[PDB]
């Protein structure tokens, strides 16, 4: 059975009966100052290309929403801000193709530089709409200022089989081909600068290989659906 | 059970974090560590399991002193006494060992004269988040997050200098207690390069055998 | 004053002694605390998620992401071994750097169960039998399909479900607890052995892998907290 | 006697520690406490009080009663700011040795929201139109009347009212306290623009003069005690 | 709340407000320091945001003793005490480490030999009046308010001199206890420039930006 | 603090003492104890068995 869901002016279709996972058991909730639900909608980023080489990819969460209508526009509005997500992946393919993905949301995901002494710039930390993609390589040390995008290391250096302690869902091409994370708000300060501090981060990494035959289509799409859950940022009157 | 595992159990150990020598003739001779966690690499990974810690300090220090060669006859130097001194952050710091910052009223400071138990002096969570940090993505420079500054601890002679020198090493132990754990995140695997940074060197996932079958 | 004495071990500092001390800074007033999601209170709910096994170890393979991919394709001849190693949890190499084991480098005395999974991430339209073979501590590794068949094994079809769960036995010298790491003792291996070749239709790869997690399953628990071995 | 064990800091002397003490001067028998007005419970008193803020440093002025006078006057053309300054209560300097600024200064961090009192102290006759703009943390100032209009403003008429009271939001990154000194962060500001010009009669000083008041408003608190930067 | 905002949190903070040396072969080796709030500018500046003031003195001090250059082949120097005495308000002064005014049962004396934790006495509110007056604008020699004297403390070692000199220095630390405070006043603003008067050189209201307007 | 006094021997270590000790490892949890057979809680029942007696020494 198919569930349509629709949230502002968007709309989206998943499968009635996909699992959820919610991050710690928390649903997304107000602060316990002012709230906005026109940015209530989906989100549907450009969709990536899974294929044989792929070595996985990444999106820190408030910056890739940062040039999408109103919430861009509340970003740059308001300084201070607080916000969960809903994020909805989706694998179109066929059941000639096999491949499973981790998908896992990382909170705090500070990443390392490949030089040792530096650390990374802005530009190659997060592409806003645009995925950053991990490398079966290790990117050299004369480099200044890129990420160490290795992926066996996940770019923290932590074992990236360990990375399902974090909330995370399994593609496996042969069984689902959704996954829905709800993250709830998760930080030391009650409200925080959404330009300056990427409270999440989503990881997409394969950890079996797409294969498939000859004559079969030589990718899988995988589209990444982000929808802000119970957002509100500061007052700008007196008092 | 398992009460031997528990947040408590797990990071309420004390342990040398620090270690310093300084002597009584050099208008340097004071000692400085500013509190983190980073230090040891040990204690590092143990709080690094988590994302977000609340606790309380609890410092003791370990403090001796030796005989420098003199060239006076006849060496009869008194008991010495000791001063630690804890500059809250933002509070003025010394740069000799004859500066006003040791005798501001609001940086509290600890006198104990040698031959009795160690002194020891316990700080609070004094940060205006609502929780330390051990991992932060983004900027204030990338991942420091001021908001876990602890203070700064500072150790000097009291006795003037007498007929010979004397040199003090003190020794720092660290201790949280009443910790509060949030977000668990994967061990460290790589190496730790830098104190400052998270930055690492690629390494493999484990080590290694000869085939997939015994 | 009042009449006292004092003990042997009275001005000694004993690192683990727990007593009231003096605060560097009373009247301060600490930032109340907030609801933070993700509170942990036991090391060993760490313990209890399941996290990916390198199996793989394959030199070649440790840096990459193939250490956590067992091959399986279609072989001519039938009763292989698929892959096998020692249930060591803390000291082998497979499940060292696991979240199970690091909890576990981090003490000297442990019990409880293991709990392994897995998952076949093969095409949906391949088909084949595995024969999952638990060999209890003492007893020597399998040989043979047969032989794994003989002893505590499970038949599992990839045809009809994509994942299968073992939690292997305590089972250990009546100590409750044993050493996390070990010297030439009864280990205790699982191993995998190919009860059917896969059957694939055609335009279908038929090599593929499979992924093992490991996890606490039954009441673990931990003792005598030490230094990890891993950290220089 | 009764045993006893001595622990860690049993003779050392911290500066912060609260002690019984014994009395030098036991039987001396105190002069009993009179009823003096005024009395002082905390110092939060002392910030809630408004005092006259040096809107117009300009070094020229700060050695004279001008330095708390905001020249107003006739200009040819409208829409000039009257002032402006940012909203750092213990950093700026417009605000650092007023009264609430002298108390904010002597701890590290602070909350609460700054009450400004605006006064007109032109003839009676005097009659105009001020926009009073309120800036929040990371939007810039105002480069025009139209732009302050759009924002958080109030339209001021000193034809109608003499003083203007404004009670500036807290609007902190969910920290409660915030540091009472800062470093290039967003501040905040407050400004004044000509609405109108100012009509007068005949024979009538057209040039006035302003003064600005500042005061805590809201719950306001400090933490952090330390030592004020203003003494040597 | 703004617990640490009150008058009790304000001003009980200990400080070091006299430091003096005594050597033991002078006849004159003896600190002496009359009691008043003016010596520190810190504590001056937070005593005088009030006008009438009542409290409870806590008086530590922290003595630490240096050898002396000696000729004598060998100096074994034993324990030194050392003897503090308080002179209440018209009490007898001492002006040699041999006086009589020494050994007045009516001026308490606290008798501290080194090694031990640093001796500790209180003194209580002795005025003759209802209250402490940080400013009076009125005769006794202008605004001198003879109603506010503390008495004097007195250091000496109470040892005989052995076959080495010893040099002491002693830090008196100041810890009002119960204050009450009356009449607000404004922070001092120009620097102190004496100790017995509030005299001032003029100076500017605040610092100066370069124009009104941003 | 609350007046005390020390009296003689305070800091005397006496090898027949009985005072309460500083546990090196708090928090360890030791191995529940189980049931052995023949426990003993007096040397005299050591003393009530019936032993051969070496009578000819020789």
């Amino acid at each position: 059975r198919v569930r349509s869901i629709t949230l502002g002016n968007s709309t989206i279709t998943t499968q009635e009966c996909a699992n959820v996972v919610v991050g710690y058991g928390v649903w997304p909730e107000y602060l316990k100052t002012q709230p906005d639900v026109a940015t209530c909608r989906f989100y549907t980023l450009e969709s990536v290309q899974w294929m044989k080489n792929s070595a996985g990819w990444w999106w820190k969460l408030p910056d890739a929403l940062s040039q999408m209508g109103l919430f861009g526009q509340n970003m740059q509005y308001h300084y201070l801000g607080r916000t969960g997500y809903t994020i909805h992946v989706q694998c179109n393919a066929s059941k000639f193709h096999q491949g499973c993905l981790l998908v896992v949301c990382v909170p705090e995901a500070e990443m390392g530089c490949s030089n040792l002494n530096n650390t990374p710039e802005f530009a190659e930390l997060s592409g806003g709409d645009t995925a950053r993609m991990f490398t079966d390589t290790q990117i050299g040390e004369t480099n200044s200022k890129k990420v160490q995008t290795a992926v066996w290391n996940a770019g923290m250096g932590v074992g990236v089989g360990n990375l399902t302690i974090y909330p995370h869902q399994w593609i496996n091409l042969r069984t689902n081909n959704s996954a829905t994370i709800v993250m709830p708000y998760i930080n030391s300060v009650p409200m925080d600068n959404m330009f300056r501090h990427n409270n999440l981060t989503l990881m997409i990494i394969p950890f079996v290989p797409l294969n498939y035959s000859e004559g079969s289509s030589p990718y899988v799409p995988i589209t990444v659906t982000i929808a802000p859950m119970c957002a509100e940022y500061n007052g700008l009157r007196l008092a | 059970s398992r009460s031997e595992s528990s947040i408590e159990n797990f990071l309420c150990r004390a342990a040398c974090v620090y270690y310093a020598t300084y002597t009584n003739n050099s208008e340097k001779g004071y000692a400085e560590w500013v509190i983190n966690t980073r230090q040891v690499a040990q204690l590092r990974r143990k709080l690094e399991l988590f994302t977000y810690l609340r606790f309380d300090l609890e410092l003791t220090f370990v403090i001796t002193s030796a005989q420098q060669p003199s060239t006076a006859t006849s060496v009869d130097a008194p008991v010495q006494t000791h001063q630690i001194m804890y500059v809250p952050p933002g509070g003025p710091v010394p740069t000799k060992v004859t500066d006003y910052a040791w005798q501001t009223s609001t940086n509290p400071s600890v006198f104990w004269t040698e031959g009795n138990a160690p002194p020891r002096m316990s700080i609070p969570f004094i940060s205006i988040g609502n929780a330390y940090s051990c991992f932060y993505d983004g900027w204030t420079v990338y991942g420091i997050n001021t908001l876990n500054n602890m203070g700064t601890l500072y150790m000097r002679h009291v006795n003037e200098a007498g007929q010979g020198p004397i040199k003090s090493t003190v020794r720092i132990y660290f201790k949280p207690k009443h910790v509060k754990a949030w977000v668990p995140r994967p061990p460290r695997l790589c190496q730790y390069e830098k104190q400052k940074n998270v930055n690492f060197t690629p390494t493999g996932v484990t080590t290694t055998r000869v085939g997939i079958t015994t | 004053g009042l009449p006292v004495m004092t003990t042997p071990g009275s001005t000694q500092f004993l690192t683990s002694d727990d007593f009231q001390s003096p605060s560097a800074m009373p009247q301060f007033d600490v930032t109340p605390e907030m609801q933070i999601p993700g509170r942990v209170n036991n090391l060993m709910e760490i313990a209890e998620v399941d996290s990916v096994v390198p199996v793989n170890n394959t030199e070649a393979n440790v840096n990459s992401l193939k250490a956590y991919q067992i091959p399986v394709q279609s072989n001519s001849d039938n009763g292989k071994q698929v892959f096998g190693f020692p249930l060591q949890p803390g000291a082998n190499g497979v499940l060292n750097r696991t979240l199970l084991g690091e909890i576990l480098n981090y003490y000297t005395h442990w019990s409880g169960s293991i709990k392994l999974t897995f998952m076949f991430c093969g095409s949906a339209m391949a088909t084949g039998k595995f024969l999952l073979a638990y060999s209890p501590p003492g007893a020597g590794v399998p040989k043979n399909r047969k032989d794994a068949m003989l002893g505590t094994h499970v038949i599992w079809d990839v045809g009809l479900q994509s994942s299968c769960v073992l939690c292997v036995p305590w089972i250990s010298q009546t100590h409750y607890r044993y050493v996390v790491e070990d010297e030439y003792t009864a280990a205790g291996y699982i191993t995998c052995w190919y009860q059917t070749n896969i059957v694939v239709p055609a335009d279908v790869q038929s090599s593929c892998d499979i992924l093992c997690f490991v996890s606490a399953c039954n009441d673990f628990s931990v003792r005598m907290l030490k230094d990890t071995p891993f950290i220089r």
